[PDB]
């Protein structure tokens, strides 16, 4: 406790009542005339302070304070991602015990828990030379976080991984839990720092705080701090002034991120690391909104137009990619407006997101799916893929990405639906051009292949189908076709049934044999496919006979639920058609005249067809997020719906961080 | 398997009376063994009868011709040495004691029975490979140099050498010159074996009661006087059982002997059966399987829980360090099996509880000290298992003044006469809440002399603890007023003398409180672990980082409506910090003033209320703004008003009306 060592390389002293060593320090470092009064066995010693504080960014104190730069340089290969030189690294022969601490992370890393349990274990026997417990002390932690890796695997292997894994796996055999257990019983991690020579003790100290909690606690009361003065900081108009609050976060950050990952340290794996880079990034990501949006004059616009988190570079995508989860990031959609945040070294970011793309294909396609390895990678490839919608890419870089998203990427962590969301998120920074178009055509191709079975069916949670792969081509070029979706049309008999209803979803690809072919074989009988019909463009003015089946289904609706409140059963927005016939009826698409009496069934129902008559309690606020450009023009013509929704709106500006609800109110309601 | 649980019912008094008592010294620490040849047999290393045939060959030409008289068996390696030279001797040695050999389980059992020494007369290297698997460091000391370069305070004392420093004969006892000149040679190898036999609880292993070094420390002990020493443990692990006239024999000369052949029925040449059953019957003992008397689980809950009358309150997170990570004590009152390889002990005591038949089934002794635990679990809020959780209601209830303010109760508390040093305790508590600093740290002084001249554990380390506070109190305050509180304060003083702030700084010179504890005694130690971490700098590290399963992680939890199974996120957290305050207010504890504790309670309380209101609005755009309730689901009581009227500044509850 001699001095404080800022984040910044600042040294200031405190309880120091004796002599000042490090205001020494810098006077000999600076000025070499005072070097060389020194000794010969004490100069070879100053060889070493000066390339180890180079090395740690301490820099001279806070009386000569010179302007210190925000850079950070992670050298460590399991933070960037590295798949490919790592297994040539642990197929290699090792000369150190310093080489064996690493491939022991390296696998670990790898998902290989079960050769690096074992590969920890042989440091342990072969770390006996004192030359100092660092390799001994570091290994008996990482080796613990294996096993606490371990069992909380098979506990969600063994336990709860059956339906959510497809099978009852084994990745670890009876005889290493036989072996791994009765080892890491009667094994203290807080009597390890305490059981352990004086020599290491008084001269790594630091390293104490592995073994529990308290390494991230000076951060974590820092960071609550500094949350609230931020947040009061964002509310009083004051920006960021000097030294502020950001940097110090983001050092901070970094700092831990910098000794977590060189030392190899197995603490980069936990939950509660992978919290405080999470509430330390939506800080700063929350804080570069306000820095973006400029209010108050020229002293502001030299104090940081867009430095300290409100500018983004390779190592900021990387720790969002990998430490957050998707609803994690789909806070910061509507908190935050990423997409007005500059995203720099955007060809560092594509080394890292082609080299995800080329490791989901050396895990999926061949064998040797390494499930271990599948728990922990599968979040980061998610996340990554998930946050690659604000960089621009180049062609040959995209098309490892898309040509992963919809092929090797496995179906039960994303399924059909959760494709499109992504896809679709990759054409913000980019258009699509001719050659990821041939990719996607090449997916629907693959899936008709595959609809022969009429038991085959896709599972799509967002409602979003694999008709809106090519409803995503034809987004940007209408004059496109396909050519062997215009060959799987020759085929056309009662044979396969799944071919009947997933070719009719694709009719704007097809060519002009392809769909007069279809429209001989077959025509439209149901209701469901003039749902279909409205997202391939068949129907522009519905027949009768469509009118007719419109109020048919709701007369069984009106079958429905009044026999189902008996049992309890409800089918309220099921398929949500009767909700797009409430848009239907409002944009005056229907001219009947007897939904009068079918008012009275689901409460999104009896908002567009009786306003009037609608309690506006049961109105729900999410409804108008899923709404088009035409409809909020009608609402805004509207005098029954008009002034009254807006009261919802002023309950939704000043509670809720979306910030779309004010998009809808000052764009289209008043 | 079961074997052990039914040889253990056929044991007589004296085993019982041994493996109580081995049991209770690997528990306090004091456990030491002493290893001989017997487990570096057990992993094939070459014995020294396989040496001497071979000097006897290199020496007289052709192997034995008959048994070796003792005569002869002594002397070989010395005829060897002095006739065929000194790298010959060595050459022998290096020829067969390069094995890397396997260690025994033997060599894990001790271990796992948890010592603090271990002094071997084994010069292999195989009970300190087995040292380093585990996570505990042993100082090996094989020279008379490594005594006084010793490193980490528990030795492996190897009293006949070893071969790390070459395949030398020099560095090894073996011969007769080496036993001869062993107490010249070695001065301080045997001093400090002395004084560890002196100081701790000696179990033999490996040895047979005819031995050079059971014989030479029988001797020892012939020197000393009546009961000043324990007398040793020796393992017998021999075919033969022991005859009735040599275990009075060796009970006068202070050897307390279980034998091995006397305890199962093993054959002649099963070594691993006979090291077993003893070792294994001492592990059992301590993970605790021999307990099937229904009230031998009285003075097991009764040993670990009658320390704790001292203090008031015991938070139910350091319960479970009490039973040594055997249960989990949940918030609600719930016991749940954690680690619990035995008996269940504590499913017991709640059968007691509800019956009462079973209960008049006690003693006329521990059905009093089952009403002393009952009324100790009822205080503290410990109700029942994990499977009988009804609809429980835990109502916080903080008995003590100086949280509810009673300022003027308090003055009256001071002025009375003091009857008790508990009831000092409590006033110099109240003292330092009242301001009068001055008075608290002398009245605390007081308490320091008269507790440890009386046996009393908590009230002297709990006044160090306290002291030190009002110290750091005093001491960060006058920085204040030479600063801040010298323009504010008319006066532009303090009310602490020059005179005060210099005594204090004489009496707390160099004193660290990072070492009280282990200056405390050792049944302190044991009896009281659960308040190491009140001098400790920073506490309340673990209660702060699980503050990030608060409103931090509700963007996974409110997206698709998950909640917590069993007591959710925001029932742990507060009823974490309630057990935080009832420890601290009514064990009357000054660290409740600083501002780690202050901030925690901001931190803590924010993020409670931040994740009512995160959860409050995301009801509200999911499922209607009219079926969501108005109110947010966190219901402040009188306990939560008062510690955000405590522990917030102004500008904490500003943040609080926006956010």
């Amino acid at each position: 406790y001699d001095y404080h060592f800022e984040v910044n390389g600042t040294v200031v002293r405190h309880k120091n009542k004796g002599f000042g060593y490090m205001e020494r320090f810098f006077e000999l470092k600076e000025s070499c005339d005072e070097r060389s009064k020194l000794s010969k066995k004490q100069y070879e010693r100053f060889n070493a302070l000066f390339n180890f504080f180079e090395k740690n960014g301490v820099i001279c104190m806070a009386k000569d304070a010179g302007t210190l730069n925000t850079s950070i340089e992670i050298n460590s290969l399991a933070y960037h991602g590295k798949y490919d030189v790592m297994k040539k690294f642990i197929e290699e022969q090792s000369v150190s015990i310093e080489d064996d601490y690493k491939k022991a992370f390296f696998l670990a890393c790898l998902g290989r828990w079960e050769e690096s349990y074992d590969l920890y274990s042989n440091i342990i026997l072969n770390s006996i030379d004192e030359s100092n417990g660092c390799v001994y002390y570091l290994s008996q932690i990482n080796r613990y976080r294996i096993y606490q890796s371990i069992t909380q695997a098979v506990t969600q292997f063994n336990g709860l991984g059956l339906l959510t894994f497809g099978r009852h796996y084994k990745p670890f055999t009876d005889e290493f839990l036989a072996r791994i257990e009765r080892e890491m019983t009667n094994f203290n991690i807080d009597d390890l720092f305490n059981g352990m020579p004086f020599e290491f003790q008084k001269k790594y100290k630091i390293l104490e705080f592995l073994s529990d909690n308290q390494f991230l606690y000076d951060d974590t009361v820092k960071l609550f701090e500094l949350t609230n003065k931020v947040r009061s900081e964002m509310s009083e108009g004051s920006y960021s002034f000097g030294m502020s609050s950001d940097i110090v976060v983001l050092l901070r950050l970094y700092d831990n991120l910098r000794f977590l990952y060189e030392n190899c340290l197995w603490s980069v794996s936990f939950h509660e690391f992978h919290q405080y880079i999470r509430n330390s990034m939506s800080l700063l990501i929350e804080k570069a909104e306000y820095e973006r949006t400029r209010d108050i004059d020229e002293l502001g616009f030299s104090f940081f137009g867009k430095k300290s988190g409100f500018f983004m570079e390779y190592y900021d995508f990387v720790n969002i990619s990998r430490h957050f989860k998707i609803d994690d990031i789909k806070n910061l959609e509507r908190s935050c407006s990423i997409d007005k945040i500059r995203f720099g070294e955007q060809e560092k970011i594509e080394e890292y997101l082609v080299g995800i793309a080329e490791e989901i294909t050396k895990q999926f396609s061949a064998n040797g799916m390494n499930v271990v390895f599948y728990t922990q990678f599968i979040s980061e490839a998610k996340a990554a893929l998930y946050f690659a919608k604000y960089v621009k890419l180049s062609e040959e870089g995209l098309g490892k990405i898309v040509k992963a998203l919809l092929f090797y990427f496995p179906e039960r962590d994303l399924d059909i639906g959760k494709r499109y969301v992504w896809l679709e998120r990759l054409t913000k920074c980019n258009e699509l051009p001719k050659s990821i178009i041939s990719i996607i055509d090449d997916f629907l191709v693959l899936q008709a292949e595959k609809h022969i079975d009429q038991n085959y069916s896709e599972v799509s949670s967002n409602g979003l189908y694999s008709r809106d792969y090519g409803a995503l081509i034809k987004h940007f070029e209408k004059n496109f076709i396909s050519k062997r979706l215009s060959e799987i049309t020759l085929c056309l008999t009662q044979d396969k049934q799944k071919q009947i209803d997933f070719l009719f979803k694709l009719l704007p690809l097809l060519s002009t044999n392809a769909k007069s072919h279809l429209l001989s074989f077959k025509s439209v009988e149901n209701i469901n496919d003039l749902m279909n019909g409205i997202r391939i463009g068949l129907i522009d003015e519905f027949t009768p006979e469509h009118e007719e089946l419109i109020i048919e289904y709701l007369e069984t609706r009106k079958v429905n639920y009044i026999v189902e409140k008996e049992k309890g059963i409800q089918t309220f927005s099921s398929n949500d058609y009767m909700s797009t016939f409430g848009i239907w009826y409002f944009l005056e698409e229907i001219n009947n005249s007897k939904m009068e009496e079918f008012i009275g069934m689901d409460d999104q129902y009896d908002f567009f067809v009786d306003p009037e008559n609608f309690d506006y309690k049961k109105f729900i606020p999410s409804w108008l997020k899923n709404y088009n450009d035409k409809l909020l023009g009608k609402i805004a013509g509207n005098k029954h719906m008009k002034h009254h929704v807006i009261e919802v709106l002023k309950e939704r500006v000043k509670n809720s961080n979306d910030k779309r609800y004010l998009e809808i109110l000052m764009n289209y309601f008043i | 398997g079961e074997k052990l649980k039914e040889v253990f019912l056929m044991l007589d008094n004296n085993v019982v009376e041994c493996i109580k008592e081995i049991t209770e010294s690997s528990r306090n620490g004091k456990l030491v063994f002493f290893v001989g040849a017997g487990v570096s047999t057990l992993s094939d290393y070459p014995q020294w009868w396989r040496l001497v045939d071979k000097y006897h060959e290199e020496l007289y030409g052709s192997p034995k011709k008959g048994n070796y008289s003792s005569d002869e068996y002594l002397r070989i390696p010395q005829i060897f040495y002095n006739v065929k030279g000194e790298m010959a001797f060595d050459g022998i040695l290096k020829d067969f004691f390069q094995v890397d050999k396997p260690t025994n389980p033997i060599h894990d059992k001790i271990l796992a029975m948890n010592p603090a020494h271990v002094i071997t007369t084994n010069y292999d290297n195989l009970i300190d490979t087995a040292c380093w698997k585990r996570g505990k460091y042993f100082s090996v000391i094989s020279a008379e140099e490594d005594v006084a370069n010793a490193t980490s305070s528990r030795y492996l004392l190897k009293v006949a050498g070893d071969f790390r420093k070459g395949f030398k004969g020099e560095n090894v006892v073996l011969k007769e010159d080496d036993y001869l000149n062993y107490d010249q040679n070695y001065p301080l190898i045997s001093n400090l074996m002395k004084t560890i036999i002196a100081t701790h609880t000696i179990v033999f292993i490996g040895y047979g009661l005819g031995d050079y070094n059971i014989n030479m420390l029988l001797n020892w002990v012939r020197k000393l006087q009546k009961d000043s020493f324990h007398k040793p443990f020796f393992i017998r692990t021999d075919p033969s059982p022991i005859e009735n006239e040599t275990l009075i024999y060796y009970e006068n000369k202070g050897l307390r002997i279980i034998d091995a052949a006397s305890l199962i029925d093993s054959n002649e040449y099963d070594y691993l059966e006979r090291y077993s059953a003893v070792m294994d019957l001492l592990i059992e003992s301590q993970e605790n399987k021999f307990i099937t008397k229904d009230d031998e689980v009285i003075d097991y809950i009764y040993g670990k829980i009658s320390p704790l009358f001292a203090l008031q309150y015991i938070r139910k997170i350091d319960l479970k360090h009490v039973f040594e990570y055997d249960y989990h004590f949940e918030v609600n009152g719930t016991v749940v099996r954690h680690k619990n390889k035995g008996f269940g002990y504590m499913e017991r005591f709640f059968e007691l509880k509800e019956s009462c038949d079973e209960r008049s089934k006690l003693s006329k002794k521990q059905y009093e000290r089952f009403n002393a635990l009952f009324n100790f679990f009822e205080k503290n809020g410990v109700i029942c298992m994990a499977k009988d959780a009804g609809t429980l209601n835990t109502s916080i209830e903080i008995n003590s003044l100086a949280y509810h303010g009673k300022y003027d109760v308090m003055k009256k508390f001071i002025e009375e006469q003091s009857v008790s040093i508990e009831d000092d305790y409590k006033k110099a508590f109240f003292l330092a809440c009242l301001g009068r600093w001055e008075e608290s740290y002398d009245l605390y002084s007081n308490i320091i002399l008269n507790s440890i001249d009386e046996s009393n554990g908590c009230v002297y380390y709990l006044s160090q603890i306290n002291r030190y506070r009002i110290y750091q109190s005093i001491t960060q305050a006058v920085t204040q007023f030479n600063g801040l509180g010298l323009l504010t304060f008319g006066r532009h003083y303090k009310p602490f003398t020059d005179e005060f702030l210099a005594r204090i700084e004489r009496e707390m010179t160099n004193f660290n409180i990072d070492d009280l504890f282990n200056g405390m005694p050792f049944e302190f130690q044991k009896k009281y672990k659960i308040l190491e971490f009140l001098s400790d700098n920073q506490f309340l590290y673990d209660d702060t980082v699980k503050l990030f399963e608060l409103t931090n992680k509700v963007r996974s939890e409110m997206s698709e409506g998950s909640y917590s199974f069993g007591m959710s996120s925001d029932i742990v957290v507060l009823l974490r910090l309630y057990d935080n305050l009832r420890f601290l207010y009514e064990n009357c504890l000054w660290s409740v003033s600083f501002h780690e504790f202050h901030q925690y309670i901001r931190n803590s309380m924010s993020l409670l209320i931040e994740k009512a209101e995160y959860e409050r609005t995301r009801d509200i755009d999911e499922l209607g703004f009219s079926f969501f309730g108005k109110k947010s689901g966190f219901f402040m009581e009188y306990y939560d008003f008062v510690n955000i009227s405590r522990h917030f500044k102004i500008d904490d509850i500003k943040n609080l009306e926006r956010s």
